[PDB]
């Protein structure tokens, strides 16, 4: 189940995916991330990603519906 | 009378493969077609088959339904052995979620003229992308039981609730026009045997040695990396900071050094190791 | 959330479907202004400065 | 000619259930359908099929029927459907051809002049695809020999699209081993791959036996194919192969010493905490 559940994981991370412009990070689990689509949004991080990579403006990878930051 | 939250709409799996493959096509617009089943008792809907309806300008609607291109796909179907009702109708809804439109209730409603159990599907091809196939059954509620009696649903059981209503189908209509009825896979073997050989791997896979030079330049790499990986574990070892350790333990956590880099690396390491040895060995015993 | 916690200009987020607040969220400081605020401390000490 | 053979998901869920669906109700042996699908360079890829009525008299093996009109007019109703699927050939469930597969697949032929025979079994084989895509050639034979439409073979691999895929990943969640290589699986893949080259030893065996007992006709072709793969053998125990060998094995080995300590010093700090932990519970308890 763990296994799966890696996999699941990795599967949210799929290709199409919206670039972002990381706007101010909330908290651990989430931020705030400016959708390139024009309208800013607020997002759940994900653990897997690496805390330091988040800069204060950075480009960052969404998920194309849940727009959650992978 | 009244309907049991018990029914369960069983979906065959060809049923689900030709529903999805039917919405896949049409994205970025709207397909339609009725499914073939039988209503074999109260508490289910049994589909097993079902086949697509042309393109229309129409859209899903009344419409949709070409009744030469229905009558004669049914007849056709009878003689190859399908002599199956209709039992529902399904439509996809590109990018939005599982639920019903007026044009939609209207439509269901025409269908239940026919039998008072024609359960409607809704599948959205774009959101079942991954692991997640998002497909409902939706019926209609007769508006006016919701007020001559109360719900529409007896509870004689709990198979039903044991299932969570969704935000999208509750704003668009959710227990106060349409009700949901739980989707049940029917799945048998044969047909889940004959699946397991999407990704079957040949036996040619499981006596291939990778290469040995990618295969050292991935030992080297990882070697390298679990040096560092140890200095790390050396540094956080060694420091043992006893400022209320169970404390630093979870103020320290972010997935690094002490053991997730680590003996993570370790198993990728011995695992890739143990295979290649174990599969060269194999080669040189069975080939001369 | 309490209604009298969101004063005006609070930068609260928005449930996707009905729109409810459902957090208070960090005010929003210009993007400019943030980068004055001194994160990382100098190293200068007043023992360097002399005289 | 054709390449290659693609049979997606829904082809294979649709010769189940036909079978299925005709055994219930009576019986017949095999069972013969229209394969639809798209043309790449030169990969058929086959996505979806339809039945097709057909009685056959196994005595006779020259009588069989089936529907040209049906058949057609199917191929209408998908074309309105979706157009893109055009008559590829035709399948059927039977496990071994049939002496009568030459007229069918020239009837089909004439509605799609490269038609392959997809042989869909559906009895579950642990060893080997599910497929065996077949096509008619004529030709002169070259080595002095009669010639005839006989049926020459095209590799077939089963693949999928999107939603295929994601209906089958739903469908096969509660019987799916664990995407990645963990050691259990590498171990059982190994063992499955000394499996099937023992099976098809054994077949190319049984087949070498008929020929040398005559049951079966000395091909002169395809039999200098296994005198090539007897060739191809490895020829293990030659001594630079050996050292060199030897060599990767203590490279691999050494690594797996390494991670062999790494692993019981984790172990042991695993242990000394575990063991701190329980005598300071145990000391402030009193």
């Amino acid at each position: 189940e763990f296994l799966h559940a890696q996999e699941e994981v990795k599967r949210i991370q799929s290709i199409p995916l919206v670039i972002g412009q990381f706007l101010e990070a909330v908290d651990q689990n989430t931020a705030i991330v400016g959708s390139t689509t024009g309208s800013n949004y607020y997002v759940r991080i994900l653990s897997t990603i690496d805390r330091e990579l988040l800069k204060p403006n950075a480009s960052v990878a969404l998920h194309k519906h849940s727009n959650a930051l992978v | 009378p009244a309907v049991d939250t018990a029914e369960q709409v069983y979906i065959s799996s060809l049923a689900l493969l030709k529903m999805l493959k039917h919405g896949r096509a049409g994205v970025p617009m709207e397909v339609m077609g009725l499914m073939l089943g039988e209503f074999v008792d109260d508490y289910t809907v049994r589909v097993i088959d079902v086949f697509a309806m042309p393109q229309s300008g129409t859209g899903v609607s009344v419409e949709a339904v070409d009744p030469v291109f229905q009558a004669k796909m049914l007849d056709m179907l009878k003689q190859t052995g399908r002599p199956e009702m209709v039992v529902g109708w399904y439509h996809s809804h590109p990018g939005f979620g599982c639920w019903l439109s007026g044009v939609d209730i209207n439509t269901q409603q025409s269908f239940e003229a026919l039998s008072e159990r024609a359960v409607a599907v809704v599948v959205d091809p774009i959101q079942s992308v991954k692991g997640k196939v998002v497909i409902d059954a939706f019926r209609l509620i007769n508006a006016n039981m919701m007020v001559l009696g109360h719900e529409p649903r007896q509870t004689t059981s709990n198979l039903g609730h044991l299932n969570k209503p969704s935000i999208q189908a509750l704003i668009h209509g959710l227990n106060r026009h349409y009700y949901s009825i739980t989707i049940n896979y029917r799945k048998n073997e044969l047909e889940q045997k004959m699946l397991l050989n999407l990704h079957k791997k040949s036996w040619m896979e499981g006596l291939t040695l990778q290469d040995y030079s990618e295969h050292c330049k991935h030992n080297e790499s990882v070697v390298k990396e679990m040096l560092e990986l140890a200095k790390n574990y050396n540094k956080a070892v060694e420091e043992e900071d006893k400022m209320t350790p169970e404390q630093l333990a979870i103020k320290n956590v972010g997935k690094q050094d002490p053991k997730r880099h680590l003996e993570e690396h370790v198993d990728v390491l011995m695992t890739s190791n143990i295979v290649q040895c174990l599969a060269a060995m194999l080669d040189t015993v069975v080939f001369k | 959330i309490d209604i009298n916690d969101v004063t005006p200009n609070c930068r609260v987020a928005l449930r996707n479907d009905s729109y409810t607040l459902h957090k208070i969220l960090p005010n929003k400081v210009d993007p400019l202004v943030s980068l004055m605020m001194v994160e990382k401390v100098p190293d200068s000490t007043y023992e360097m400065i002399g005289g | 000619a054709v390449q290659k053979v693609v049979v997606h998901p829904l082809v294979l869920l649709s010769v189940v259930d036909h079978f299925n669906r005709i055994g219930k109700v009576g019986n017949q042996k095999r069972v013969v359908g229209v394969l639809l699908g798209s043309w790449q360079k030169k990969v058929l890829d086959v996505s979806n099929s339809f039945a097709v009525p057909f009685d056959e008299d196994d005595k006779d093996d020259s009588v069989w029927f089936l529907d040209h009109d049906y058949l057609e007019n199917m191929y209408g109703m998908f074309k309105k459907v979706n157009a893109r699927e055009r008559i590829v050939g035709w399948y059927h469930t039977g496990p071994k051809l049939h002496k009568n597969d030459i007229a069918i697949n020239e009837l089909m032929k004439r509605y799609c002049p490269n038609s392959v025979l997809v042989i869909i079994d559906v009895k579950p084989k642990d060893l080997g695809l599910p497929t065996e895509a077949y096509i008619s050639v004529e030709e002169v034979h070259d080595d002095g020999t009669p010639t005839s439409k006989t049926f020459e073979h095209v590799t077939s691999e089963i693949g999928a699209e999107e939603a295929e895929e994601v209906g089958v990943e739903h469908l096969l969640r509660d019987i799916k081993d664990t995407t990645v290589g963990t050691l259990s699986q590498r171990i059982t893949n190994q063992v499955h791959g000394l499996k099937g080259l023992n099976s098809k030893l054994l077949d190319i065996r049984s087949y070498l036996e008929k020929v040398a007992t005559g049951k079966l006709p000395i091909n002169h072709q395809i039999i200098y194919q296994l005198q090539d793969v007897f060739n191809l053998l490895p020829d293990v125990s030659l001594q630079e192969f050996v050292k060199a060998f030897y060599l990767k094995t203590n490279d691999q080995m050494v690594v797996v010493y390494l991670a062999s300590l790494i692993r019981s010093v984790v172990a042991l700090h695993n242990l000394i905490n575990n063991k701190i932990a329980n005598r300071d519970a145990e000391k402030k308890e009193g």
